[PDB]
DNA sequence: TACCCCCCCTTCGGTGCTTTGCACCGAAGGGGGGG
């Protein structure tokens, strides 16, 4: 007998009308066992084609899972759905969250299934099953609760969680809390050993509201105190060759636009002639001091970067070769919030595509925990190519946005 | 006596209304077998007489069925269909016989009246209203509405595909051992059932299609192979395409080759081989539709070793889920490539074909990746899973392409299949520049009002060269001045841009273009023995870059 | 003088960095096929 919450998607904008892409057999069989599964208890409900909205579904699993896992890639609908924070309903993000050396990730999105959703925005909801070789036309369903991953249902069910953790915080009140799309972050400064029995404590806890009022056994251990940053760094030689010396320049000048007191002067002149790119050059006394106070100031922040909560995240990635993955977060060009390196990452080796959905699931997690938000991709990767494989790869509940990019990398500006 | 089919809800799109478009004059012919039509259609109860009320017409027309004496009643509803809400299309995809697996047992039946089976939205009616002249505009003619859904209405499809499926969802799901693939009204039925049995489950399936108003005549019921199925003749153990006719025609306007050429697309899925790109690039043009067009010398051999390939009839086999997906791709030059999927040897699935040219620049390896790629969905979509490739490369070469490409790039399990030609690189940049070998600083500008500038470069031993240039831009001089270096350069050189432009285009390795001039740079590069690029900022005083900069400008 | 789906090949205009040229991409219109 609860209420439903009513919700109305932006003014001036119609409901998600994507396309469902094409299943593999075994995605099929998982996502009809479990929407039959789901039918029979009144979560979702058959539809004709006379309700004009689709969002694509799939399935997945998580890291070191066995058991399918049904995915809707709501991220049309949760662009289309009314800001909750007009509604005041938005969760508040904790800037000690990232702070704390152990951060637990847990998976609640079943919780959301026993609250319904408003009759006149199910149909907003719908998503159609297709079969292998077209045996079948699509079989359509819309939502009749609130649906795992679309950014209304933590909304909606805040109050119902906030009570729900309200002794487990009172005991354990040092322990932060952060509740984004169907995950649960737990950040604590104890030791790991009763970390992961804090987090069993609240699994069990979790588990009695259930018993009265995909699993929810897994999780997931973040380090977000050991996160490093990878900053821009000048190589460091005795002998350089006029090559050297054109790509330090060239690597300078584009470093000159993240900060700005950067000069090239003196050693561009040391490129005064016309000489064999091989030529060894001893450095003119003037260039080693511009060299060395180019140093310093790369070591220094830059002015006047900070994180707005108005403005988007960014995230560029470029591929360096040999495993090696490097990224920058940034609301502003040349305003990084962050920049980073990952190596040696699933994939290395024998899969660039494995490697950058591994690269922009670690982003995301990182965005979420520092900012509570996830970035919009810029992946450096051929659409065609990206769109055949990445769902053999992904392993988490939300999906970032994302766009494709070629940028052929003339100088080695983030990696040497 | 029928369950009826309940309704389905259909609005007008919000603050619109019915269709008003009066009927345009019909001849003689057609208004009589018209007439007939509509009164079979008044007696069945399809279509209701009244019509003082209703303000809203619709123009109708009539076309004989495929290959049979009869008329049918098509309605223009474009307005309404504008006027209507939009509709969420269920029909996916179209099944392919190489999907089907292998079934003792198989009936091919059609549903008869198949729109005019299922009732329309009983509000909605009214907006199908139409008016026809009973005898040529004599006399005023009778108003109809329309009962069920009326062929012409973009809603109609939508609706009797998801009724068909509603109608089908229990006997499927109560008897798990018979396949049932609906397309439409169309529905192929396999079981391994004994043929008695067989027959019984099939009449069980016209009762239960009856029963809810959906007939079934005798006439399209196929009980004997060769089965009529989609385009296709299904035989036991193997199937293959209905007859394709190739227009001979000794003249070829635009519509003939567009036709040729989409009929050569539909025969490229079983008819290893099937090549288009001379034909289609007769097509390539501002030519209108009647204009006639000689084939070219290469694009009439194209022709030719086609109808080599149309010659010998060919069949291909149904899926084994217990073997695995192979698919062979091989090279076909000027950008083409056929494949075969199969899972035992010379028994093919299906064959395909892959042409597609995008990028002004490219190469061979990012086309295989490309046809990789579309094979991958298209086995998806046939079969649910990837299949082991079969590919004209070396492990060496792929490794080499995909670990230093700036791109994220893959492909899937595979092996190297040696059948000539091979893909491979024809040429690679060094890593590090090269000792002793000449550097060439080279720049290129155009004036942007003349049109007209200049290509030169300057050398670390005091080599030098500017060329005029009429016609031109900054890129193409850019591409110039490279073009000169690597002319004038020993098998070794070194070289030294500032074209961001350039450098992009030559560091992705093309081995082909649609430039002139870059083909041009690509046979130097192959030429070559060891080739560095290097970029440098413009305009900062570097090298030679800024005193040929002073030449060129 | 009609409707819905899929496919290939071409053209064409919108978009963004390679910038005011050039490259890319999706839409639409030609053809094939199904009902
Ligand atoms: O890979 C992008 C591709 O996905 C589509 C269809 O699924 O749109 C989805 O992805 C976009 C990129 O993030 C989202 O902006 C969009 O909301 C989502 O539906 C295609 O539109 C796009 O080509
Ligand atoms: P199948 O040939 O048996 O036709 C089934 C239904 O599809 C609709 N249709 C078919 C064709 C060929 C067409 O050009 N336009 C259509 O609307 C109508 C037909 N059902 N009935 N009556
Ligand atoms: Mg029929
Ligand atoms: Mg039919
Ligand atoms: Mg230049
Ligand atoms: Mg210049």
């Amino acid at each position: 007998p609860i209420e439903t919450v009513p919700v109305k998607l932006k003014p001036g904008m119609d409901g998600p009308k994507v396309k469902q892409w094409p299943l593999t057999e075994e995605k099929i069989k998982a996502l009809v066992e479990i929407c039959t599964e789901m039918e029979k208890e009144g979560k979702i409900s058959k539809i004709g084609p006379e309700n004009p909205y689709n969002t694509p579904v799939f399935a997945i699993k998580k890291k070191d899972s066995t058991k399918w896992r049904k995915l809707v890639d709501f991220r049309e609908l949760n662009k289309r759905t009314q800001d909750f924070w007009e509604v005041q309903l938005g969760i508040p993000h904790p800037a000690g969250l990232k702070k704390k050396k152990s951060v637990t990730v847990l998976d609640v999105g079943d919780a959301y299934f026993s609250v319904p959703l408003d009759e006149d925005f199910r149909k907003y909801t719908a998503f159609t099953i297709p079969s292998i070789n077209n045996e079948t036309p699509g079989i359509r369903y819309q939502y009749n609760v609130l649906p795992q991953g679309w950014k209304g249902s933590p909304a909606i069910f805040q109050s119902s969680m906030t009570k729900i953790l309200e002794p487990f915080k009172k005991q354990n009140p040092d322990i932060v809390i952060y509740q984004y799309m169907d995950d649960l972050y737990v950040g604590s400064d104890l030791e790991i050993g009763q970390h992961r029995t804090k987090i069993e404590e609240l699994r069990q806890h979790l588990l009695r509201w259930g018993l009265t009022t995909p699993f929810l056994w897994m999780g997931y251990e973040l380090h977000p105190d050991k996160w490093t940053v990878q900053p821009i760094v000048l190589p460091e030689k005795d002998s350089w060759t006029v090559n050297d010396i054109q790509k330090l320049v060239g690597k300078l000048n584009w470093a000159s636009q993240i900060y700005p007191g950067i000069k090239v002067r003196q050693l561009s002149k040391l490129l005064r002639g016309t000489k064999a790119l091989t030529e060894v050059i001893p450095l003119t006394e003037e260039a080693e001091l511009e060299l060395a106070e180019n140093r310093e100031i790369l070591k220094e922040p830059v002015h006047g970067v900070y994180y707005d909560p108005s403005k988007d995240l960014i995230a560029e990635i470029q591929k360096q070769g040999q495993g090696q993955w490097t990224y920058q977060i940034y609301q502003e060009p040349f305003k990084n919030l962050k920049t980073g390196k990952y190596a040696r990452m699933r994939g290395a080796h024998t899969n660039d595509v494995k490697q950058l959905t591994e690269a922009v699931q670690k982003i995301t997690t990182e965005s979420i925990v520092i900012w509570g938000k996830t970035p919009k991709f810029k992946l450096p990767i051929q659409k065609e190519t990206w769109e055949t494989w990445w769902t053999e790869y992904w392993q988490a509940t939300w999906i970032p946005e994302w766009e494709f990019v070629n940028t052929p990398p003339l100088v080695k500006l983030w990696y040497q | 006596p029928i369950s009826p089919i309940e309704t389905v809800p259909v609005k007008l799109k919000p603050g619109m209304d019915g269709p008003k478009v009066k009927q345009w004059p019909l001849t003689e012919e057609k208004i009589k077998a018209l007439v007939e039509i509509c009164t079979e259609m008044e007696k069945e109860g399809k279509i209701s007489k009244i019509g003082p009320e209703n303000p809203y017409n619709t123009p109708v027309f009539a076309i004989k069925k495929k290959d049979s004496t009869k008329w049918r009643k098509l309605v223009d509803f474009r307005e309404l269909n504008k006027r209507t809400q939009d509709f969420w299309e269920v029909q996916l995809g179209i099944p392919h016989p190489a999907g089907l697996k292998k079934k003792k047992s198989v009936t091919v039946l059609d549903v008869g009246d198949a729109y005019f089976s299922v009732p329309l939205d009983e509000d909605f009616r009214k907006y199908t209203a139409f008016t026809i002249p009973s005898i040529n505009n004599e006399t005023p003619g009778i108003r109809y509405q329309y009962n069920v859904l009326p062929q012409g209405w973009k809603g109609s499809p939508a609706i009797f595909q998801s009724s068909m499926t509603k109608i089908l969802e229990p006997f499927k799901k109560q008897n798990p051992d018979i396949v049932i693939y609906q397309y439409m009204d169309d529905l192929y039925v396999g079981s391994d059932l004994e043929i008695g049995q067989h027959r019984t489950k099939i009449e069980e399936l016209r009762q239960h299609l009856l029963r809810w108003g959906l007939t079934t005549p005798d006439k399209k019921h196929q009980k004997e192979p060769p089965f009529l199925w989609m385009g296709y003749e299904l035989h036991p153990d193997k199937w293959t395409v209905q007859p394709i006719v190739l227009p001979e025609k000794d003249s070829w306007t635009v519509n003939d080759i567009q036709k040729l050429v989409g009929k050569l697309n539909w025969a490229s899925q079983i008819y290893p081989g099937i090549k288009v790109r001379q034909l289609s690039k007769l097509l390539r043009g501002t030519k209108a539709l009647t204009e006639v067009i000689p084939l070219t010398e290469e694009a009439e051999l194209e022709l030719a070793e086609n109808r080599e390939i149309l010659k010998e009839p060919v069949h291909g086999v149904y899926y084994d889920p217990s073997k695995d997906l192979i698919a062979e791709i091989q090279k076909q030059g000027q950008g083409q490539w056929t494949y075969q999927i199969y899972q035992e040897p010379f028994k093919n699935l299906k064959t395909g074909k892959y042409a597609r040219m995008r990028g002004a620049h490219t190469n061979d390896v990012k086309q295989l990746t490309e046809a990789v790629q579309k094979i991958t969905t298209e086995s998806i979509v046939i079969w649910g899973k990837t299949p082991k490739f079969k590919l004209p490369i070396q492990k060496e070469t792929w490794e080499t392409w995909w670990t230093e490409y700036w791109q994220a790039t893959w492909i899937p399990e595979w092996e190297f299949v040696n059948t000539p030609p091979l893909v491979k690189l024809w040429y690679q940049l060094e890593k590090e520049p090269i000792v002793g070998a000449e550097t060439f600083y080279v720049d290129g500008a155009a004036n942007r009002e003349t049109k007209l500038g200049k290509a030169g470069y300057v050398t670390n031993k005091g080599r030098q060269k500017v060329v005029p240039l009429t016609n031109t831009t900054n890129q193409k001089t850019e591409l110039q001045a490279i073009y000169l270096a690597l002319q004038d350069s020993g098998l070794e050189v070194n070289i030294v841009t500032d074209s961001q432009y350039a450098l992009g285009i030559i560091q992705a390795q093309p081995d082909k273009s649609e430039s002139e001039l870059v083909n041009q740079i690509i046979e130097q590069l192959i030429k070559k023995e060891k080739v560095y690029l290097a970029w440098v900022p413009a305009h900062k005083g570097i090298g030679g870059n800024e005193q040929v900069d002073k030449l060129v400008s």
